[PDB]
């Protein structure tokens, strides 16, 4: 009994660079009673969730935040790389409550403009969080989504505990045909993890692109505080950065320069990227009678591994999920951990 | 005289010892910990069957505690004659109970569940041609119809009618106990004496009440119209005693001020029969109209 | 079907529904060598088949009582279809026993604010004796089916939609199945056939009833 999976079909490109630009529904539907608080408020607690895992992982992206209420979609935290913006703007819309329909040609129609300005390098993306059953379309809709999926804005979204063919056919469309995307919770833990998953860049089979090269720079923070001052915000800051171009004091930011408009990084950001770009192999669960290794872990020291045959105890498992390229056992922690936080195979890595 | 403790019995069975009582031996594998003694049903948060659990004990006795990590257990002799009447198979109940209830199922108890899923009465009143009769399912029973003043001395001879039932069921018996046995049809004036004669002698009669025995004839000037207030006790308690596909009037007891003839608007409009309607005063059935 | 029979010698019957496989034999009177059906042998459920005897109140439904209302059953039907159009993903589709009943308890329908309500979630598009609008109704099913907002087509067990129309993905979710369809709704023409059913075959008034009933019964719900 194992739930793993086979094998990954793209760690080659990752859409590292990203504008993801996710929208809400504040509609009466939100108002029922099938998640804890509700639909509308358990699903922002997520989002919030979701809000800081993505870029965490993608920093180098931004996002916008938009409502659906009665039959009209209503931006709430523009296109931004800086997620407080947008973490503050859904801390006050929860405390207003959801009504109304979506409409979802609005919603779609505000979204397919608001990405024109990301480039060619930066990736457009939408993640539509769909819980009630009817829309209410301003216009044709497949002219939108013939309009959407002519743009390179491919749409992935996540129904609630039910399916809707046209979303089904959204994402089918706009993902290049492969509908991988109308991926719908029966749970809030699938809530939770429908909303982690969509942190990661998304590739399924990328076609051939401009891959553009980019020119930027790097920032390095300010030292004199009394000196608090601000090329970005004009107020008092205690030291900032300076663009490598620009020459102005900028705040603490991976954002782009406001004087010359080259990106500002330093380093942390890319090194995200190179685990999404070429990731690990998953540590193999070791069979049980034919492992015969150290009775302990690896990255940790972990002397669990049996109890040395106990009829039923002994011919289920050894907890012995081990990676491959290293051949280095692993308890499941930290095979599990291994694979969760620091990629950085701890056999693999020592050679 | 004429007094029933049965249906007032309601307020006993909690008392308990700790020498004698012992720990109920489900109390390690239970769900549930039927304090016997006590007459206590905590339903803890560790019953999986605890809303099956919750309803079983809302019909044989009372629940007095409903508290979030476990409830509380109450004894009702109209809750033991009503969970009696439930249906709820008397054995089936106690261990289920005995499963799932840690304490095990006291003795006392114990008999009270099965007296109450079998007792609660054991009378056979029988009925004869869709209508009420002297007569019984069980033997006991054509014994007291037919030895009963008004049940017997009331019944018409002839065995059952199909009008005659229907009309007469010596009055309306459409609560009656088992039909479709041995009985002669009752007249249709007087089962005051019917009842207070097996008043007298303490027939606890398993009854039923059948409701198109509540027939009555062509239909009277009835408005079928549900646009009297609805609101959702009322139904439900219609739904109660609407029952299983047709109206059946039992005992709703229900408050002068939350709309209480609007059940019987309703009952009385769904027969779509002759119905009459009787209120306190007559200074009150005018206000009650108005 | 005789001379066919007499004609023709290697003939098949198949359908989705056939029950029983011997009805045919009796009625037809011909000879069949493998009357086989096959079960659906499935990794999982794939669909819900119930019995809704009671409503809410708990009360037994029939389309048998009359043809006509009675504000209990009738209710109670309200109360289930504009639930079932609350639950049901785009595409349902109901089956009245007779146009008549159909055309009785819609009217009615309308009366009360039953049909508001669906309005307000799905489209209702109506069976009507002309195709043309039953076809312009039909595709326009199917065209909200396959649109957004939910499509309910509601016809007659016994009509034209669903001898050859079909209900795909989209196109069905949640049947229904108002009542059983019967015919002796009308006149003794069924009585004649059926006596000769009764004379000339070993075959019942209910059993051959419940069988032509339960025959569109089947038809309708594959
Ligand atoms: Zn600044
Ligand atoms: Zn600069
Ligand atoms: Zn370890
Ligand atoms: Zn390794």
């Amino acid at each position: 009994k194992k739930r793993t999976a086979k094998k990954n079909i793209t760690p080659y490109q990752r859409g590292i660079i990203r504008s993801l630009i996710l929208t809400l529904d504040c509609s009466e539907a939100m108002l029922e009673k099938d998640l804890r608080p509700n639909r509308h408020a358990m699903i922002i607690q997520y989002a919030i969730d979701f809000v800081h895992e993505f870029f965490d992982q993608n920093p180098i992206s931004q996002m916008g935040i938009i409502i659906m209420r009665n039959g009209l979609a209503q931006l709430v935290s523009q296109v931004s790389g800086n997620p407080q913006d947008h973490i503050d703007a859904l801390k006050s819309i929860r405390k207003q409550e959801p009504k109304g329909n979506p409409s979802l040609q609005n919603a779609l129609e505000m979204a397919r403009g608001l990405l024109l300005p990301v480039p060619a390098h930066c990736t457009r993306e939408v993640l539509i969080v769909f819980g009630s059953l009817s829309t209410t379309d301003p216009g044709d809709i497949h002219q939108t989504i013939d309009s959407l999926v002519s743009e390179k804005i491919r749409v992935k979204v996540l129904g609630l505990s039910a399916q809707v063919a046209i979303c089904k056919e959204l994402c089918k469309a706009t993902n290049y045909g492969d509908e991988s995307f109308y991926k719908i919770l029966l749970d809030e833990t699938h809530l939770k993890e429908l909303f982690n998953e969509a942190v990661t860049p998304l590739p399924v089979n990328k076609i051939n692109k401009g891959f553009t090269l980019v020119k930027m720079g790097f920032p390095t923070r300010i030292f004199e505080d009394t000196p608090t001052f601000c090329s970005c915000h004009s107020k008092l800051v205690y030291g900032g950065y300076f663009c490598p171009n620009c020459h102005s004091k900028v705040c603490s930011l991976p954002t782009v320069c406001p004087c010359c408009d080259l990106m500002l990084i330093l380093s942390t950001h890319l090194a995200r990227s190179y685990h999404h770009l070429m990731p690990l192999k998953t540590f193999a669960e070791v069979p049980t009678t034919e492992k015969f290794r150290s009775e302990d872990c690896f990255s940790c020291q972990s002397r669990f591994p049996x109890x040395x045959x106990x009829x039923x105890x002994x011919x289920x498992x050894x907890s012995r999920y081990r990676c491959e390229d290293c051949k280095q056992e692993f308890c499941v922690d930290c095979d599990v951990f291994i694979h969760e936080i620091l990629h950085n195979c701890p056999g693999c890595e020592s050679k | 005289p004429a007094d029933f403790v049965p249906d007032s019995v309601s307020g006993m069975f909690r008392s308990h010892d700790f020498s004698y009582l012992r720990l109920r031996p489900d109390h390690a594998s239970r769900p549930l910990w039927i304090s016997p003694s006590d007459g206590r049903i905590i339903l803890e948060s560790f019953s999986p069957l605890a809303e099956q659990a919750q309803d079983f004990l809302v019909t044989i006795a009372e629940p007095i505690s409903r508290p979030s990590h476990i409830h509380e257990y109450k004894i009702t002799a109209y809750s033991l004659y009503a969970a009696v009447s439930v249906g709820l198979e008397t054995d089936d109940i106690i261990s289920v109970l005995d499963r799932l209830s840690k304490v095990p199922v006291a003795e006392s108890i114990i008999n009270f569940i099965k007296g109450a899923t079998i007792s609660y009465g054991k009378v056979k009143l029988v009925i004869k041609h869709n209508r009420y009769f002297v007569e019984t399912t069980q033997a006991d029973i054509l014994q007291m119809l037919l030895n009963d003043s008004v049940i017997g001395p009331l019944r018409i001879d002839s065995d059952h009618q199909v009008q005659p039932p229907e009309d007469v069921l010596e009055r309306e018996e459409e609560d009656d106990d088992i039909d479709a046995v041995h009985s002669f049809e009752i007249a249709n004036e007087s089962v005051e004496v019917v009842k207070k004669r097996c008043q007298e002698i303490d027939y606890p009669v398993l009854e039923e009440y059948d409701f198109r025995n509540d027939h009555r004839n062509p239909d009277l000037d009835i408005d079928l119209k549900p646009s009297t207030q609805i609101r959702p006790y009322q139904e439900k308690s219609l739904s109660k005693m609407f029952g299983n596909g047709r109206a059946r009037s039992g005992i709703i007891v229900l408050p002068c001020g939350a709309g209480k003839t609007l059940v019987g608007i309703t009952a009385a409009c769904t027969i779509k029969k002759s119905v009459i309607v009787l209120c306190t005063s007559s200074v009150s059935v005018m206000q009650w109209r108005q | 079907i005789k001379p066919v029979f007499e004609r023709f010698s290697s003939v098949i019957i198949t359908s989705g529904t056939i029950s029983p496989l011997d009805m045919y034999p009796r009625m037809l009177n011909f000879k069949t060598v493998l009357q086989k059906s096959y079960a659906m042998t499935l990794a999982k459920k794939s669909f819900l088949p119930m019995i809704i005897t009671k409503g809410s109140d708990q009360v037994a439904i029939s389309s048998r009582f009359e043809i006509r209302n009675d504000p209990s059953i009738v209710r109670n039907y309200g109360s289930m279809l504009v639930e079932f159009a609350k639950i049901t993903p785009d595409g349902m589709v109901v089956f009245f026993p007779s146009y008549l009943y159909m055309e009785s308890i819609v009217s009615m329908w309308q009366t009360m604010g039953i049909l508001d309500e669906v309005w307000k979630h799905k489209l209702i598009l109506v069976e009507t004796p002309d195709a043309q609008e039953t076809s312009l109704a039909l595709e326009t099913y199917r065209k909200a089916c396959s649109n957004g907002r939910g499509a309910i087509l509601l016809s007659v067990a016994r009509g034209k939609v669903s001898e050859g129309i079909d209900f795909d993905h989209q196109y069905g979710r949640t049947v229904l199945m108002i009542g059983i369809p019967f015919q002796y709704t009308e006149s003794r023409i069924l009585k004649a056939r059926l006596e000769f059913m009764r004379e000339n075959y070993r075959i019942r008034e209910n059993d051959f009833l419940s069988f032509d009933a339960m025959r569109h019964a089947a038809q309708c719900l594959g």
